[PDB]
RNA sequence: UCUUUGUAAAGUGCCUUCGAAGAGUCGAGUUGUUUGGGAAUGCAGCUCUAAGUGGGUGGUAAAUUCCAUCUAAAGCUAAAU
RNA sequence: UUGACCUCAAAUCAGGUAGGAGUACCCGCUGAACUUAAGCAUAUCAAUAAGCGGAGGAAAAGAAACCAACCGGGAUUGCCUUAGUAACGGCGAGUGAAGCGGCAAAAGCUCAAAUUUGAAAUCUGGUACCUUCGGUGCCCGAGUUGUAAUUUGGAGAGGGCA
């Protein structure tokens, strides 16, 4: 929804989302809407981000 | 097994049909379990009518067409062109229905009609009362009755123009034959230079 | 739609007012919106063409229309999803050309 | 009752009326409409013409509702204007305050023209009508106006 | 499923009703059903309704 | 909102990011055992919109059954009767391959409730399906009423009466002139119909 | 006998923008079985496999043009039985 | 080196649940033949008996991907009727519904998919207390790959005006 309505001034996204269905569209979400994404190593390292165990995205 | 000038009949009972036959004895039985059971159920719902307020409607076939029967809910544009919500509708005994329309105006001021009818002829308690018991009625269906509309008085003049009304209906039929015919060759007019 | 007021016709019935009430809201379900479009191209621009959209797609750079139209008649249900899946197909083979 | 059947009569006859030659078995001839056309024959064609085959077109899915139109014959039509009012229009017999007989409230789909209304005249409200129906009205002086 | 219960026409039913009622007036019948009615001043026998 | 792509990408079957991971995925579920817990659904847009939820108590397994007809048990293919019943190749289960495959769940985990089932891949042997179970009694579905109507006992195993979505499907529980001999069920229906009805005062 | 709830709950009128609505599912072929459903009533196996003024249905198979209705592939529900 | 995450495991780990019975009625699956056809193979018996799985006091069904074609009805069920009818059948023997109408009873709805993002507002369990079919702490957790509030097509959501 952030990279929908254009509010996103960064995202990450995680590779080791076992189904890849949730993230696939995430870079080519990101590129049609311009907003800057990088592919990260770590859902876990996003997790910890997050206070959580896994986020798949920050 | 075929025998002497009798009607031809066919019984189907070449199943194991006895021991599906069910003897309605419990007629009278049944009918005083019913009795009962309404009049349990008016008392607990003590003032009020024992049934929803249910709409005026046309019959569906062209069998049925000239009668007029009642329905199952009121069309939500009935209920807001009376003034109520079918929310509110639905607790004060107003039976909605959502999947009904409005194609005919009849209908819909005989429908509107008996809403005001019903308001005007009900009182709603407010919920912290005094609660004023006031002679409940336990049919809405008795209370409003459906009466079949009239359609014309019973005497008027006589008017001729010369139709038969046997000519119109000859004609209206092979008009009506022929007209999908008549488009075609009106197509091959139109594509003739 | 006014009937003739007889009960024998084309148009046979009573005459009365008509009203033509308000659509319904269920009536609009078909139609498209915004939202399910963005969505849609951007999961046809990730996804790519199913083995029998391109078959399809060069039956109609190089056998035509009807060859098209016939395999898709196949692939699919009926004529009706035929046609549909072809003018898409045509659609998708004017836009790739231009970019 | 059981007291005035025949069986209380045939007690102590030995074969309860049934014979002793050809005696009551069980389905001496088949069962139900069994041997129709192979011993049966004789029977079926002349008491019963046209049983065996096909006549004509079939229809799917046909409602009975489709072709309800009950027939209201002429001489039959006075008795759907009701009786107090009735000895006063037929004494009464005039134009601009005929009568009006809506046949389909009554429930009659088609008028036909079995013949001999007096003539007085009628406001004859219907769906189909018949011509000569509508021939013997009009000679009453008076109208068949087609109500859908 | 026997047949256990036999319709009788409404009309028939109050025809043979009346005629009931009818034979009540009737002295002979009276006796001749047994119903001790010698001591009765008169038949129908109609009381005052405070009975 | 994320399950809307999920949903477009995954009628997208015959592309090639679906078909490869059909492979890659069909060969995982085929290695472990035909019936198997699946830690999290394969399709989060389809286990919620039939019915999941990710909280404590709900359930997903995962389960293949195998394909094509059902052949009639009988040895030696002798069926003692007449040529009409004489069939034995070519006759077909007239459940659904889903229905199997949940009731083989239920039985395995038959303290929970089967909320539904969906397809999530197949081969030319095994159809595999995702099972949606609901534990009745975890407190946080006792409670939470949205979801606690499945823990009255008028719902045990849905799927065995045919409770389900393809329950329904195959007893043809549906409205219209299509399904006249299975609206309130087939042999309700026959039944109803097959009754001599004899009232007191005889028609 | 047991507070008398704190800057919250829902309903209505007018006007603008939108308005997601279920996929190996629908649908088609075939097979078997079933049905009163008959160029196929339902169901099921296999093969094919969609779409968004789309889809389903409109009891004779098929193009073309309309029209009338409903909104599937998710779910609960007393009574009359 | 030390901590996670994912998947998988183990414990007489802490607390639960399932299994069997009965089975008249109910929901499914599976499934005959005798018989009738004066023989018999389709048919019929019968979508029955027998077999198997699963419930409740009712079950199923159920608020239309309905019926219709009308001047339109309006969830489901059941009764009367439609009707031994339309229709199916070696078109033989036989079989065979539904719409409408009258009535009994009538009750409606809710999830998925939406733009809480100025705050996971959500829930189990453990301990503590209490006025124990539960409430309030606190804590570990589960959970953002989405648990709450809000909407369900009959609408609704955003924003402006009582």
């Amino acid at each position: 929804a952030l990279i929908e309505n254009k509010k996103a001034k960064l995202v990450l996204i995680a590779n080791d989302v076992d189904p890849i269905e949730l993230v696939v569209f995430l870079p080519a979400l990101c590129k049609k809407m311009g907003v800057p994404y990088a592919i990260v190593k770590g859902k876990a390292r996003l997790g910890t981000l997050v206070n959580q165990k896994t986020s798949a995205v920050a | 097994a075929i025998s002497k000038n009798l009607p031809i009949l066919k019984n189907h009972f070449r199943k194991h049909w006895q021991e599906r036959v069910k003897v309605h004895f419990d007629q009278a039985g049944k009918k005083v379990s019913r009795r009962n059971a309404r009049a349990t159920r008016a008392a607990k719902i003590a003032p009020r009518p024992l049934d929803l307020l249910r709409p005026v409607v046309r019959a569906p076939t062209v069998k049925y067409n000239r009668k007029v029967r009642a329905g199952r809910g009121f069309t939500l544009a009935e209920v807001k062109a009376a003034g109520l919500t079918a929310a509110y509708a639905r607790t004060i005994g107003i039976a909605v229905d959502h999947r009904r329309q409005n194609r005919n105006q009849e209908i819909f001021d005989a429908n509107v009609q008996r809403l005001k009818e019903y308001q005007s002829k009900i009182i709603v308690f407010p919920r912290n009362g005094k609660a004023p018991e006031a002679e409940q009625v336990l049919s809405a269906a008795a209370t409003f009755p459906i009466a079949q509309p009239a359609t014309d008085v019973e005497a008027r003049a006589v008017q001729d123009n010369g139709e038969s009304a046997f000519r119109t209906l000859r004609l209206a039929r092979s008009e009506k034959k022929f007209r999908g015919i008549r488009e075609k060759r009106a197509r091959e007019k139109a594509e003739a230079e | 739609t006014v009937k003739t007021g007889i009960a024998i016709g084309l148009n046979k019935g009573k005459k009365v007012t008509s009203m033509t009430p308000a659509p319904k809201i269920s009536y609009k379900k078909g139609a498209a919106s915004n939202r399910t479009k963005f969505v849609r191209s951007l999961v046809r621009e990730i996804a790519g063409l199913s083995p029998y959209e391109r078959r399809l797609i060069d039956l109609i750079r190089n056998s035509g229309e009807k060859r098209a139209r016939k395999v898709a008649k196949k692939r699919l249900g009926s004529f009706t999803r035929a046609k549909a899946k072809v003018e898409e197909m045509n659609n998708i083979i004017a836009a790739s050309r231009r970019h | 009752p059981s007291r005035f059947t025949k069986t209380r009569k045939h007690r102590g006859h030995v074969s309860a009326g049934k014979g002793r030659i050809g005696k009551h078995r069980k389905h001496p001839g088949g069962r139900g409409m069994a041997g129709g056309q192979h011993h049966h024959r004789i029977n079926m064609d002349k008491y019963h013409p046209g049983y065996f085959g096909k006549v004509g077109m079939r229809y799917f899915h046909k409602q009975q509702a489709h072709f309800w139109k009950p027939v209201l014959n002429l001489d039959k039509l006075w008795t759907l204007i009701p009786e107090d009012k009735r000895d006063q229009y037929l004494k009464s017999a005039s134009k601009e305050t005929a009568p009006v007989i809506d046949t389909l409230a009554a429930g009659y789909g088609k008028i036909l023209g079995k013949g001999r209304i007096p003539n007085v005249p009628v406001i004859v409200k219907a769906r189909f009508v018949s011509k000569l129906a509508e021939e013997k009205i009009r000679a009453a002086g008076g109208v068949v106006e087609l109500i859908a | 499923w026997r047949k256990w219960n036999v319709k009788v026409n409404h009309n028939e039913k109050r025809y043979a009703t009346a005629s009931a009622i009818a034979a009540t007036a009737v002295a002979s019948l009276v006796l001749a059903r047994g119903h001790r009615v010698e001591k009765i001043p008169e038949i129908p026998l109609v009381v005052s309704t405070d009975l | 909102g994320a399950y809307k792509y999920l949903e477009e990408l995954q009628r997208k079957k015959q592309s090639d990011v679906l078909r490869f991971l059909q492979r890659v995925r069909v060969w995982e579920y085929r290695q472990k055992n035909v019936i198997h817990r699946a830690a999290r659904p394969t399709r989060p847009d389809k286990a919620r919109r039939l019915g999941y939820k990710a909280k404590q108590g709900f359930v997903i397994y995962r389960v293949r059954v195998r394909r094509g007809n059902r052949k009639r048990p009988v040895p030696k293919g002798a069926t003692y009767g007449k040529p009409t019943n004489q069939g034995v190749n070519e006759l077909k289960y007239q459940r659904s391959l889903r229905a199997t495959a949940e009731e083989r769940v239920g039985r395995r985990a038959a303290n929970l409730r089967v909320l539904n089932s969906y397809w999530v891949n197949q081969d030319s042997t095994y159809k595999y399906f995702e099972v949606i179970l609901v534990d009745p009694q975890h407190k946080a579905i006792r409670r939470d009423a949205r979801y606690n109507w499945i823990c009255d006992p008028v719902h045990k195993h849905r799927e065995a009466r045919g409770l389900t979505a393809t329950g329904k499907k195959s007893r043809g529980i549906n409205k219209g002139h299509k399904f006249n001999n299975t609206k309130a069920g087939r042999r309700k229906t026959w039944k109803r119909q097959n009754t001599l009805s004899l009232w007191r005062y005889r028609k």
